[PDB]
């Protein structure tokens, strides 16, 4: 599932 | 920076690099010593990039300079970001010349409508990344604090204050975080944080730096 | 249980995370999307 991503969520900060 | 302009080469002698292998944070020269940035920045070690225009291509005419001491704000919060904003002392000083300079602190809060320009090494892509090799500038508007808070709300402290525009297209990203928002010749932002970047109605958050101008000359004062 | 939300620069759902840079700052968009596919 190409959508689910392992990748750490980017976030807010900048 | 998203929707901005190359800066004239060395126009923003007050804009650093943090560097830990590769940029990923800006900051602001306030004295020969001293460097404010955002505390999210903080890193065990860092090495400040002062006179880069081109942070790719060593020039011969830069100073690189370790971090002696990093001082994240004692208020800072890393989960709420309230606070935003942190003190690098540096190893050695730095040299003044056109390139290398300070910025003023600023001498009144920051208001509605006022014109600035936001700068950094960041990336220039709302969606992907882009990291440009030469340095990116934005002018911007400060937000009403009603704009600031409708576009995030139950988020935004009284140590943060909005910058950009509500239509998106032209933001501060990531890797802007630590450097300047400067408004009439003075220090008023540090690049903080956002939803995306240059989403409309999703603008900039920015720390006020003149909240912390006492904070700033004790802490120069107690760590002389 | 786990939690996802779209991240609006990588175009995906991402697992949301103790101790992330601002995670009481998130916006956790397209929550419910996210859970059901992921
Ligand atoms: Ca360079």
């Amino acid at each position: 599932k190409a959508v689910c991503s392992q990748e750490a969520m980017t976030g807010p900060c900048r | 920076i998203v929707g901005g302009y190359t800066c004239e080469e060395n126009s923003l002698p007050y804009q650093v690099s943090l560097n830990s292998g590769s940029h990923f944070c800006g900051g602001s020269l306030i004295s020969e010593q001293w460097v404010v940035s955002a505390a999210h920045c903080y890193k065990t070690r860092i090495q400040v990039r002062l006179g880069e225009h081109n942070i790719k291509v060593l020039e011969g005419n830069e100073q690189f300079i370790n971090a002696a001491k990093i001082i994240r704000h004692p208020k800072y919060n890393r989960d709420t970001l309230d606070n935003d904003i942190m003190l690098i002392k540096l190893s050695s000083p730095a040299v003044i010349n056109a390139r290398v300079s300070t910025i003023s602190l600023p001498t009144a809060p920051p208001a509605a409508g006022t014109e600035c320009l936001i700068s950094g090494w960041g990336n220039t892509l709302s969606f992907g990344a882009d990291y440009p090799d030469e340095l990116k500038c934005l002018d911007a508007p400060v937000l009403t604090q009603a704009e600031c808070k409708a576009s995030y709300p139950g988020k935004i402290t009284n140590s943060m204050f909005c910058v950009g525009f509500l239509e998106g297209g032209k933001d501060s990203c990531q890797r802007d975080a630590g450097g300047p928002v400067v408004c009439n010749g003075q220090l008023q932002g540090v690049v903080s944080w956002g939803h995306g970047c240059a989403w409309k109605n999703r603008p900039g958050v920015y720390t006020k730096v003149y909240n912390y101008v006492d904070w700033i000359k004790d802490t120069i004062a107690a760590n002389s | 249980m786990p939690r996802w939300y779209f991240d609006l620069s990588k175009g995906k759902c991402v697992r949301f995370i103790y101790g992330g840079c601002g995670g009481n700052r998130n916006n956790f968009e397209s929550e419910d999307y996210c859970m059901a596919v992921c």
